[PDB]
């Protein structure tokens, strides 16, 4: 139970929570009172509205103008003369602040859909320009008339919210990936294994680089070089697969011609660690806070949603550089490698 | 004598335009290099998206080993040891063919950049649906070996001669093109057309497009999908629409002299012309390959001291080494 | 003399 009022000692808006989590289904509904100035606002019906910003960055287009920002979903609340579109329940908190309240509170509920985003943002570098880029939520209240949009700024109280996901009930599988030499180059290739503990990750817990150098060749001391990157693809606009690394982790060992050789390989990624890059995914963001780096959005059950969204996803490689077959290592330039996707969840 | 081929200048005049050039051979590769390795750590730096970013290191690596190819000897056979000719027959062949590949690089790769700044604003997904890395690895190693390709003519046709009074003289051997007129009239309207003329038309017409449109929502928003940026509504938008004129009126200002003098070499009449020409076209030699070079130059600081973003990990590199 | 020079 919050408290922030219209500046104008106006409108007493109040949310439940900030965070929201996402169900099977739906994800959560938006709830929440509004006590008000009940005279002060004369010839001024309360349309409080919810909604689901949208807008991009485009970092190449960006020294031009900005991207192209969309709404998603905007649903509006004539709050004090609903009268004939009752919203049959009535909420816990709605029921405490109607106690705690008079004639003043005209109450508020929403119901996001399901196949929207999820409260992301996006890393914004020394260019500040104010407003994030990710999908950010807002609820603003309009006390005003029909369509009269004036910047009655004090008069008119703005928020955000969360809707923030979870760890899935049963975890996955154990995740591994193989492949011999792409560059076999002599009819003799090498094999290439890797696997790790589990498939959901809460923060803080780290990689396990179970790994397994196969070696039939006759060269390549191979540098073994770990990569932690992360995928976020914006699916209806521009599908820029962002390949950003998130805290990287050489080795120095060595692959003999003919030999073999398995590790284990832990690594936590941290935030304030990598810090300072444009173009990755903070997650859900408070006006100014320490947010972790954004928990991997999960693809739709039943995946038939290529919605305006911004889908977020992890996967990690491992680079078995070795590149003998040149000068002495830069010249040929190999480097086999394969990659291994998980996935990572603030569990709560 | 040997004074036939006496390029008859002034010597406080060859020296200003010597330190004209070394200034601009200073400044091109200090920049140009700096430019390349800003460029790649903004890679490691800004780190999530290298679209365009290989364009521009194109474009940079084009211009640095031009100016660092061609500028050594564009100034010493021919601003100053205009008689002698020192610098080797099948030499001189290949440094036609360097200087052509490299304009046709720089030609065609600012047209594909400015393609490139066209297809981003126009078609927002066929850009996400064609040009990945492949796409645009492949894309700028097609725009090279084409820049490759069209300079092989060059390496046919410009050739060499002691073409003194006698043969053996003391320098005659004087590297000029030896072909028949006819077919370097052909070679040179070849050259100069497929150079910079449907270069110009694509800059041009792509860059007045971006132009147009960028003005027509700078109107549309003037008075306020959606695609506002508030402050720089005025302030970034203004910026664009001045670097995006800025950029084609440098390019045509830059080259149309340059093989304007090729061709005013082309359609040139013994008969026709005087000799009173002849020591303008020398003296405007000296300032067509210095416009030229300053061409090599300029475009690094339009393509990435434009933005300051740029201009922030560039002060951090530049500062770096010193 | 038309300048060998291009
Ligand atoms: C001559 C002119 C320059 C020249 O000789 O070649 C260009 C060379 C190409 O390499 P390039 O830039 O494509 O850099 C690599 C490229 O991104 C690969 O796709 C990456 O592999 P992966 O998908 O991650 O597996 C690799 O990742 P990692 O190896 O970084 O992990 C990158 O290093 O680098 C430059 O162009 C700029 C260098 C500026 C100095």
């Amino acid at each position: 139970v919050f408290k922030k009022a219209s500046p104008n000692g106006k409108l007493t808006v109040y949310l439940g929570k900030r965070d929201f989590v996402d169900h099977i289904d739906l994800v959560d509904p938006v709830d929440g009172v509004v006590l008000v100035d009940p005279e002060y606002l004369k010839e001024r019906r309360v349309y409080v509205t919810l909604t689901v910003a949208f807008r991009y960055g485009r970092e190449d287009l960006d020294v031009l103008g900005l991207t192209f920002r969309k709404d998603l979903f905007v649903a509006n609340v004539q709050s004090f003369p609903p009268a004939p579109e009752d919203k049959k329940p009535l909420t816990r908190l709605q029921e405490r602040l109607i106690k705690k309240l008079g004639e003043h509170a005209y109450p508020f509920t929403f119901e996001i859909p399901p196949n929207l985003p999820s409260s992301v943002t996006l890393q914004p570098g020394p260019e500040d320009t104010g407003k994030a880029l990710g999908v950010d939520y807002e609820v603003k209240a309009f006390v005003a008339e029909n369509l009269e949009e004036k910047i009655h700024k004090r008069n008119s109280v703005r928020l955000v919210i969360r809707k923030v996901q979870y760890a899935p009930e049963r975890p996955g599988p154990q995740p591994t990936a193989e492949t011999t030499r792409q560059f076999l180059m002599s009819d003799k290739p090498l094999h290439l294994e890797a696997s790790l503990d589990k498939e959901i990750y809460y923060h803080g817990e780290p990689i396990s680089v179970n790994v397994h150098v196969t070696n039939n060749t006759n060269k390549t001391v191979k540098k073994i070089k770990i990569s932690v990157r992360q995928y976020a693809d914006i699916v209806l606009f521009n599908t820029a697969q962002y390949k950003v690394p998130v805290a990287m982790e050489e080795a120095d060992d060595t692959v003999a011609p003919s030999s073999t050789f398995s590790k284990v390989y832990t690594l936590t990624p941290f935030l304030a660690n990598n810090r300072e890059k444009r173009g990755l995914a903070l997650d859900g963001k408070l006006k100014h806070e320490d947010t972790n780096l954004a928990s991997s959005t999960l693809l739709r059950e039943g995946a038939n949603r290529e919605i305006l969204g911004i889908i977020v996803s992890y996967k990690v490689k491992v680079k078995l550089v070795v590149s003998r077959g040149g000068l002495l290592g830069d010249l040929a330039s190999s480097d086999v490698a394969v990659e291994l996707p998980f996935t990572l969840m603030h569990p709560k | 004598p040997s004074s036939e081929l006496d390029v008859n200048t002034d010597i406080y005049s060859k020296v200003l335009v010597t330190a004209v050039y070394l200034a601009l051979f200073v400044v091109g590769t200090v920049g140009n290099t700096v430019t390349a390795f800003t460029l790649a750590r903004k890679k490691s730096l800004q780190s999530l998206q290298s679209t365009v970013h290989y364009h521009l290191g194109s474009l940079a690596l084009s211009d640095l080993l031009t100016l660092l190819l061609a500028m050594p000897v564009e100034l010493y056979n021919f601003i100053w040891v205009h008689h002698p000719w020192a610098f080797g027959d099948a030499g001189c062949r290949g440094y036609y063919f360097l200087r052509d590949a490299c304009t046709y690089a720089t030609a065609l790769n600012v047209a594909s950049l400015s393609v490139e700044r066209y297809l981003a604003i126009c078609h927002p997904f066929k850009a996400k649906t064609l040009m990945s890395r492949s796409r645009t690895k492949k894309f700028i190693s097609a725009i090279w070996l084409a820049s490759a390709l069209l300079a092989v003519p060059m390496l046919f046709t410009m050739g060499e001669q002691n073409r003194s009074a006698d043969g053996q003289h003391a320098g005659g051997l004087v590297c000029t093109p030896t072909i028949h007129t006819a077919t370097v009239k052909v070679v040179i309207q070849v050259n100069t057309f497929m150079s910079f003329i449907f270069p110009m038309v694509v800059i041009s017409v792509l860059n007045t497009i971006i132009a147009n449109k960028l003005t027509v929502m700078v109107r549309q928003a003037a008075e306020q999908f959606s695609m506002a940026i508030e402050p720089g509504r005025v302030q970034a938008l203004r910026h664009g629409v001045r670097v995006l004129r800025a950029v084609v009126i440098a390019f045509v200002v830059c080259w149309l002299p340059y093989h304007v003098r090729r061709l005013m070499f082309c359609y040139i009449s013994d008969e026709q012309w005087t000799p009173f020409l002849y020591d303008f076209y020398h003296y405007f030699y000296m300032v067509t390959n210095a416009l030229f070079y300053v061409s090599s130059t300029i475009n690094p600081i339009l393509y990435n001291l434009v933005s300051a973003n740029f201009r922030h990990i560039f002060l951090a590199t530049l500062a770096c080494l010193c | 003399r038309r300048p060998y020079i291009l």
